[PDB]
């Protein structure tokens, strides 16, 4: 009854997977009809054998305390902070495998150097030396330096420049100014054991400490560190969505997340090797498609095709044209393994961290990157031999888009419009002055996942459409960003399709697209430094500022992590999917009321795009007003 | 202090002023008493740009002032903001016509007042040829009479156009600059509302040479913006009237130099306090090369 | 129904709480009524807002896959390595804050270096020099190289010298080799995450090499540097049971775990100041007892009284003559909270890391150790003055306890029996023999938690009489030590009164009490010092020794990798409560089958304790047999 | 192999070997023919000991394996592998009781055979004085004869009586050390089973010193492991038979101290392979102080 997704190609493949008689996310969603109260008002706790316990979400009614005499708040409060100590781990991992890589860069190795000015930049924000250095040195002591931020039990933290220090001192008088990464981790797991923490306040306290690791560190650090090795991104063009397929061609499917191995694909899709032995197995080419963040890491770099996003991961295999997928960590549907045993789809794992079984597991040997690289993609490019091109179905559906706006690009994109006698150069001072004077009326993140409690990729494309639509230049990251592209809306030309009269004008000045993508959800640091640019610049912090951020569709635990790092930084945060947290009523008053007067945001829970743009403007409005802008 | 606020309070205060001086006209002259520019075709040439009518006695011009209230929508929303700016320019039309009726002759020398027709030809032939780069629309009171006559002269050393509406007129006489339409230096008043008089010039620019249609805004927008080179330049303190002329100039194409901090827009309203260098802003910000 | 407990207090105090209407861990018990059995199989998960899922426990009936497509193992296995996960990070920040205190250390500091020869060998493992040295720099250099241990990036970690290397290059073979302690954390807390582990037999290896940074890290480290703060602990006398709180007395009641709090408050109830107020408000003086891990940790080095177990934290409140109960960190219900508001009791919460609602928070400050405990101590007989001497109870109920039994002390009681020409000294060689030779069967270590799933106690101590009685030297940690106490079996004369001939003739020789306390559960990691040291003296692996673990009545997570770290060390380990894991058949295969083929070691799970007994018996006589002995 | 195991062996090599000679005893002499020791008022002493019940005739010396095989019970704990090593001990005696039934004289010089009640009596008087420290019932093979006679030579020196039962006294009498009762150095036999005639010191130091009945079996080893001080010092490779009456001494109280490489047992049996402070481990391992002799004082 209910639309399953408004993309087309979403939509024709849906059909031909109910022909073929495979399950999709979809069909196990509906499987199972409906899911526990308990859970999704988060009055249930696991933390001991003495349970599992469930006390109940209407207080006064029920049961009210459980077995060890946690109350509803308190169960609600530990199962949100686990959520975060999860997704932060997740980005940790993440951040840590890339600080390795810097570390084991060198003049022969695989791993190079690529972006000198960034690292130059970098080892300034770490004390690091460069004069008359080799970069190779200096960038062996930002890794040392950087890895030391996630294990350190001595000394503070290093934080990036572009973190206003009102925002730093107003942490440390809260409480909650962070420490190491895992340790923080570790911390938000102790207090959750049973018999531990068991104060609402708190506990959320120590999930927005244990956040903070996380977007001003762990993310921050990690694209940081991707840009130094890989070239920091640029303006590039690319195509979207699941009709960049090509049926005469290898189509291997770049998924998951850490961009080490993408990035050596692309770099083994240029060797005469598999160039020409993709055409002695009868393809005209190999034809590089990348999906989630895996994807979006290699497309603002490389301008690699973007197949598509979360919950049409298993319609690509759908098609009976992807030949290699290749996956590493995180977001990684465990039903691809037994999706792709009715195709001639070679289901490839590659990281430790993240085994799936009944797959083809080729571990990606990161001491030789190149080399295990091409042993993988030469797996797929030989599979293209057992394709039966009867039963292929590529939609005709792929829409144009410009990623690759990074912080430095964004700069260099302000440096049209400034009059080279009045003010400087590779400032943000243009995009303060537009926010100051009113053209723009605020800046709006749209970050987050699909997920099938929603229409997938309807409550993305109708929020950015309404921000755009109210003077609101839009960022975007993650799936929320390939939503964006598949739709068409990283395009120049949506300037006067769908935004306001305002932002419409600042596209044409700048020459640039309504919506900004900017990475991966690791590059959410981006954000996290644009807007700290522009409150330093100010001289306010970024509780001050007309920002937003919205989750239209979220589901990852990362994305309450996500979500958490950026209220506790000073950014009001919409969500669209309601978190498991309606059976402990101290906490709904602490997430959406209490946390204003903590870091000068709150979390809006909020499942109608159309209210949450009203939301959004209105909240905007009033921190104008409060400013005098 | 919200700049979209401010345009919107001097376009409420340009309003409120052609309310009171075309109270003056039906008063001393009737609502029957010819109402019209020496020398021009096109009656009023701003009114007749954006509704394609021309006003012929007073009770027009006082139902004209309808025109300025409906470019009033007070939401901060950029649209809103240049037709803000567009209905200051239009009551400074209302507010210039008035000064024609009360008096045969409102503007004597050394102002030159309203421009007539057979100067916007011979000014305009060498507008398209290039041989003029542009026009400088200065206005406003210099900090010193020095730096006055020092911007002028540079202009008018450029080959250019330049148009004097202020005290600035006071602070170039004392500047040893000579006026005149072959020094190619024209003052046209002391109020601030005589800047439609190069306004005037543009539109008529675009109804002339461009062949447009009276009543075809958009594209006598898209003329003003694209052919004739103008540019602005705003000196000394700025009331909220001259800034909400401002986003008329804006609205028109032309950037908005000046030397009082402002929120800035980019190649569209700019803050110079260098006067040495503000004659290369300018051009720079107008893509006018020598 | 079934009895509650086995100890006699336990059930008088259990009556008067009924009388006085309120409520305990029993009744909260019997409120969850029908425990769901999806929760309790591990077949549920909840790693992000896609679910809550639940899948069927019966392999080829009802759902079989979760939305993502996480089949039951996969959920049971990541839901099991989130508590081995949660158990690590309890012990690390335990042994944390031990090794920040130890590199605070000063001369005239109210935190001091009380063993220095403890210190001095530990040094020599840290590779730190000792010779010509002040002992304050000494102990400054080892707690950074131990601190490092839990967040270093590079190099390898240390690890104690009673770990065989047999032990050591079997883990690397099989790649659960560990890491830093926050690291391995982070690492499962990833895999975990939705999309990424989703293979049984991987992500219990992970939870593995997590449970290594526990016992031979974060428990060995917490109780080295404990010993060598506040004394190795020896042979010393107290009493046990929760006849020890006397009337006329101020019961100072301390519970919990850290025992920097403690061990300071012990040096407070001294203070001439305090003591005199003690007398003033109508006392006869101070009495200290302890409860859990904190007062083990007091009663092993200086002899306070064993108040009592985990599930009897809330009766002794029951006695209306608790004044100051003073608590820390894990294993502190939160009904606590709720309790102490039906008595003049005042619970008083200390550490951030667990606040607690509706209590008395009392940071104790780090920075002034002695004062601030003996401000909290004020506070606590200042509340002696609120008591009513009419609605007391205290069960006339106490027994003999002799513990203190640590590594050092073992060992110099087992010089008794060495002849001064034959073999060495302070050597593990005696136990070794009794083994060998036959007259020993066995060692077992009998530790856990209460569960209200059993008869609290009755577990403990059905295992350990039985384990004694077929000659299996027993020794004991945590609850199960106190229940040992509490029933009377740590004493000399319980030799001749359970003990079979074997061990009560080593018992007259080396004159010990059959059952060995041998500390907190930090501290098992003595268990594991003392059964590498006999594994290292017969040059053989810890999988070939008659060694067997016990948990009659497990709940913590704490448990859950105490447990794993046992199995993984090569020691069968028996459970009494069932972990949720019945719902996946590969995990239980693997955690009771698989794992004999990779670490010589695994898991039982036996809800009779005389059957499990049984169990270890012929156990033990297999792995005799395999070794000749 | 497994100690207890051992032990078990020897025990069950012990019965077979003394169902081997009761069975002599039967076919050449008669179920009814008399068997006793010479100058013993207990019968069988260790049997005697045990059950309180003398025997007679040959009949009741057959009906006496029953006994062995009752202490036999094959578990592996320590109350098993005592009783075990008591059977071989028992068994001991009836293989050297029929030695006196099938010969009149089966003991000939060097060898004394059984210890009379009278010399028990003449023995026990100086032990309860202490002057004698201990007994050494020292058994087996020393690897050279003068290592052999060095050791026996320190015990003698010491003061303390030593009984030779083995091969060791053929290494003694070429080592030049002298034998008799005053000598305190007693040659039992060149058999295993001769060690039992030691055994049945101690036992009738119960009885006759201890005053204890017979059949009061755990008093008489309590007497034994407190009272008499004795330690049994093997030498050479050990046979299972030899470990399993080990296991009897055990049983009395006596540590075990040996050569030759065994799972040791602390206190009870251990491994001392240096001859020359063989000596000193033996008299710790039994807490056997000399007695010094010092001149009086007198301060009047
Ligand atoms: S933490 Fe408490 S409420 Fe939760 S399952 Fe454990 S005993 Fe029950
Ligand atoms: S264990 Fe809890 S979350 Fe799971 S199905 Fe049961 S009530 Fe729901
Ligand atoms: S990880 Fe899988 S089973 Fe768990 S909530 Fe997510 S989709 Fe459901
Ligand atoms: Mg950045
Ligand atoms: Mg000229
Ligand atoms: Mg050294
Ligand atoms: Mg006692």
């Amino acid at each position: 009854e209910k639309a399953k997704s408004i993309d087309q190609a979403t939509l024709q493949l849906l059909d031909k997977a109910k022909q073929d008689g495979v399950e999709t996310v979809w069909d196990r969603k509906a499987d199972m009809k409906v899911q526990c109260g308990f859970g999704s008002a988060g009055v249930c706790c696991r933390n001991c054998s003495m349970g599992p316990c469930r006390v109940s979400p209407v207080p006064g009614k029920g049961v009210e305390r459980g077995i060890c005499g946690a109350t509803a708040d308190v169960i609600v409060s530990r199962n949100f902070a686990r959520m975060v100590a999860a997704g932060t781990a997740a980005h940790s991992d993440h951040g840590r495998s890339i600080a390795l890589s810097l570390y084991h860069t060198s003049k022969d190795g695989d791993i190079k150097v690529k972006d000198e000015n960034k690292l130059k930049e970098v080892a300034k924000s770490f004390n690091v030396e460069t004069e008359g250095r080799d970069i190779y040195d200096i960038a062996h002591d930002v890794a040392k330096e950087g890895l030391s931020n996630y294990g350190k039990q001595l000394g503070e933290v290093t934080l990036p420049p572009s973190l206003p220090e009102k925002r730093k001192e107003l942490w440390r008088k809260l409480g909650v100014y962070p420490r190491a990464v895992d340790r923080e981790i570790a911390a938000v797991m102790h207090s959750t054991h049973i018999g531990c923490n068991a104060d609402a306040e708190a506990m959320i306290k120590m999930s927005m400490r244990c956040s903070l690791t996380d977007g001003w560190m762990g993310s921050f650090m990690g694209t940081e560190f991707s840009d130094i090795m890989f070239g920091t991104p640029h303006s590039i063009d690319t195509e979207a969505n699941l009709g960049v397929l090509e049926k005469n061609s290898v189509n291997v499917v770049l998924h998951g997340h850490e961009p080490l191995l993408s990035e050596m694909v692309v770099e083994a899709a240029s060797d005469p090797e598999l160039v020409e032995l993709a055409k002695s197995v009868g393809a005209d080419g190999i034809n590089l498609c990348g999906m989630c963040c895996t994807g979006n890491e290699v497309s603002m770099r490389h301008g690699i095709k973007i197949a598509g996003n979360f919950m049409q991961q298993e319609l690509a295999v759908v098609t009976g044209a992807v030949d290699g997928l290749i996956v590493d960590v995180q977001c990684i549907m465990p039903a691809l393994a037994k999706l792709s045993k009715s195709y001639h789809t070679k289901f490839i794992t590659t990281s430790p961290k993240a085994h799936i079984t009944d797959s083809i597991y080729m571990e990606f040997d990161e001491e030789n990157p190149l080399d295990s690289a091409k042993k993988i993609l030469k797996e797929a490019i030989l599979n293209f031999k057992n394709r039966d091109q009867s039963k292929v179905m590529i939609p005709e559906l792929k829409c144009k888009a410009i990623l690759g706006y990074s912080v430095e690009e964004i700069i260099n994109k302000l440096d049209k419009v400034v009059n080279t006698q009045i003010g400087p150069m590779q400032t943000v001072k243009p995009l303060a002055d537009v926010l100051v004077s009113g053209v723009l009326r605020g800046a709006a993140a749209v970050v987050g996942c699909n997920n099938p409690k929603v229409v997938q990729d309807s409550a993305h494309i109708e929020t950015i459409k309404g921000l755009i639509k109210n003077d609101v230049i839009v960022v975007v990251t993650g799936c929320a960003a390939q939503a964006a592209a598949k739709y068409g809306l990283l395009q120049k030309e949506a300037a006067e399709k769908y935004a306001g009269p305002g932002l419409a004008t600042v596209c044409k000045l700048v020459d640039i697209p309504p919506v900004l993508h900017m990475g991966s959800c690791v590059d959410i640091s981006r954000i996290l430094d644009l807007v700290g640019r522009v409150a330093n610049l100010l001289g306010v912090d970024m509780s001050d500022l007309p920002v937003a951020g919205v989750a239209p569709e979220w589901m990852s635990e990362k994305a309450v992590a996500i979500g958490t790092y950026v209220v506790t930084s000073g950014i009001d945060t919409w969500l669209g999917v309601a978190p498991p947290v309606t059976g402990g009523p101290e906490v709904v008053d602490i997430l959406t009321n209490k946390m204003e007067d903590w870091v000068g945001a709150k979390f809006f829970i909020e499942t109608d795009p159309h209210k949450a743009v009203e939301q959004i403007v209105n909240r905007m409005n009033e921190k104008r007003k409060k400013l005098g802008i | 202090m919200n700049l979209f606020q401010t345009v919107f309070t001097g376009s409420k205060q340009a309003l409120a002023a052609a309310e009171g001086i075309v109270k003056q006209a039906v008063d001393e002259k009737g609502r029957d008493y010819k109402v019209a520019f020496p020398d021009t075709a096109y009656s009023l040439p701003v009114i007749f740009a954006a509704t394609g009518k021309k006003i012929t006695n007073v009770g027009e011009l006082e139902g004209a002032l309808d025109i300025v209230r409906s470019l009033i929508v007070e939401e901060e929303m950029l649209d809103k903001l240049l037709n803000s700016g567009l209905a200051t320019a239009v009551a400074a039309e209302i507010i210039e016509a008035a000064k024609y009726v009360l008096s045969d002759a409102p503007y004597a020398e050394p102002c030159v007042g309203f421009i007539s027709d057979p100067i916007i030809r011979s000014l305009g032939v060498p507008l398209v040829t290039g041989d003029i780069p542009g026009v400088a629309v200065i206005l406003g009171e210099c900090p010193d009479s020095e730096t006055a006559a020092k911007i002028i002269k540079d202009y008018q050393s450029k080959g250019l156009l330049t148009c004097l509406v202020g005290k600035v007129i006071d602070q170039a006489i004392e500047g040893k600059v000579k006026m005149g339409l072959d020094l190619r230096v024209i003052p046209l008043g002391y109020d601030v509302t005589s800047v439609i008089h190069v306004v005037t010039i543009a539109i008529r620019a675009a109804l002339i040479f461009g062949g447009i249609k009276g009543g075809q805004l958009n594209d006598i927008l898209k003329y003003t913006a694209e052919r004739v080179p103008a540019f602005v330049n705003a000196f000394g303190p700025l009331s909220e009237l001259v800034v909400s002329a401002g986003a008329g100039a804006i609205a028109l194409g032309f950037p908005v130099l000046t030397d009082q901090v402002v929120p800035e827009v980019p190649t569209l309203l700019l803050t110079q306090k260098d006067y040495d260098k503000m004659v290369k802003t300018s051009l720079e910000a107008r893509n006018i090369k020598i």
